[PDB]
């Protein structure tokens, strides 16, 4: 809305430790005794980081 | 008590006015590291892929 | 194109 | 690498806590020495009144 | 590996972490999701 | 007739209550002001009711 | 004049290294995600 | 049993002796460092945990 | 007086913090040999 700086998808990529990896999603996905409400949230979070990479590129 | 103090250090001194001293501002703990310091900064990658 |  | 900045860290910790003790000490002496020079400037520039 | 697993992943030998990480990141892919039914069962 | 109200006009509308500046003082700064006022040789902290008037509206 | 002229000098030799600290963590950071996004990529080519 | 008042330099100190605004910047560049240093830490730690 | 004996006692105190920012620096040193290994790794399964 307000066009003022291009580069906010590399600025927002390079935050460190703002996003969770993959192999964090994958030991919860294989840890049983987690909640179904988690995983959605952090699978919601994960697509977006993956979304802002495919846009960089 | 304190006040008791500052009123007897000024009215019950017999001390002129000009005998009295300055003190000093620098003590020589702090006079020696400033030239220490002044020592240490007159002695002083773009990102590779 | 077998890879996509 | 991780002990290793951890033992650093844990060695150079005891000269802080030393000086925030000085520290604070100067500091309470600021005060004292503040509420001195209040008193007589009060009572160098109104002496009647003052006394 | 067996046959029955280089054939669905490009990948002669490696440890059981990489094969159990590609099986589900194949099921994952194909959307085979937390029951799964296929060609890793005609295979396998 | 008479008129008048059971409350006074609230205290902003008042000709006097006219917004100058917000004293916005921090915590930590009003902890010291209170500790510098309360350790003043002339201080008026023990004035009592019976000898101010603003100190018993107070 | 001593005294003002090396805090000031402290103050900007701090500024200065905490700007370079913080440029190459940035930098490492963007690499770590862009080679998992490529090796996740390799991964599902030989899939499919 | 230490104050946390103790720190404050009120307001007048500092426009009766200039340099204590300046000691107020160094505490507080102090903060920041520290800040980042903790940072580090738990980000080496983050690190390790992936390895 | 005071005033400058506290200002002496503060930049001893920043002094050690920023010595101790060193190590801290050299773990980035280690971190990058580790993605450079990373993508040699991909390089060679991409060849492969």
């Amino acid at each position: 809305c307000l066009n003022n700086d291009p580069e906010i998808l590399k600025k927002i990529a390079s935050i460190p430790n703002l996003f969770p990896t993959d192999l964090e999603i994958f030991q919860l996905f294989t840890n049983p005794s987690v909640d179904i409400q988690i995983i959605n949230q952090y699978q919601l979070l994960y697509n977006l980081k993956n979304d802002i990479l495919t846009n960089l590129e | 008590i304190s006040s008791n103090d500052a009123f007897n250090m000024l009215s019950l001194t017999t001390v002129p006015c000009d005998r009295i001293e300055k003190s000093r501002l620098f003590s020589e703990k702090t006079i020696r590291y400033l030239m220490q310091k002044q020592h240490e900064m007159k002695t002083q990658k773009p990102l590779t892929p | 194109e077998t890879l996509s | 690498e991780l002990n290793e900045n951890a033992r650093e860290l844990e060695q150079i910790k005891p000269k802080i806590a030393l000086q925030d003790k000085e520290i604070t000490s100067v500091l309470s002496n600021l005060h004292e020495s503040n509420k001195r020079y209040r008193f007589f400037k009060k009572i160098s520039e109104d002496p009647v009144k003052a006394l | 590996y067996s046959p029955q697993l280089t054939a669905i992943i490009g990948l002669k030998s490696g440890t059981s972490h990489d094969a159990i990480f590609s099986i589900y990141k194949y099921i994952h892919l194909n959307e085979l999701l937390a029951f799964e039914n296929n060609r890793n069962n005609h295979n396998s | 007739v008479k008129q008048w109200d059971l409350l006074p006009e609230p205290i902003r509308f008042l000709p006097n209550q006219f917004p100058l500046k917000i004293h916005r003082t921090p915590y930590l700064t009003s902890l010291k002001k209170i500790k510098d006022e309360i350790d003043d040789p002339f201080t008026k902290i023990n004035t009592r009711g019976a000898e101010d008037p603003k100190v018993l509206i107070n | 004049f001593l005294t003002n002229e090396l805090i000031r000098l402290q103050m900007e030799k701090l500024d200065a290294k905490l700007n370079h600290l913080k440029k190459l963590e940035k930098f490492m950071e963007l690499e770590r995600k862009t080679l998992e996004r490529q090796q996740e990529n390799l991964l599902i080519q030989r899939l499919n | 049993h230490s104050h946390p008042s103790d720190m404050v330099i009120p307001d007048h100190l500092a426009e009766l002796i200039p340099e204590l605004y300046s000691f107020q910047q160094l505490v507080d560049s102090e903060k920041r460092l520290d800040h980042f240093i903790h940072l580090r830490n738990l980000h080496m730690k983050r690190m390790v945990a992936q390895w």
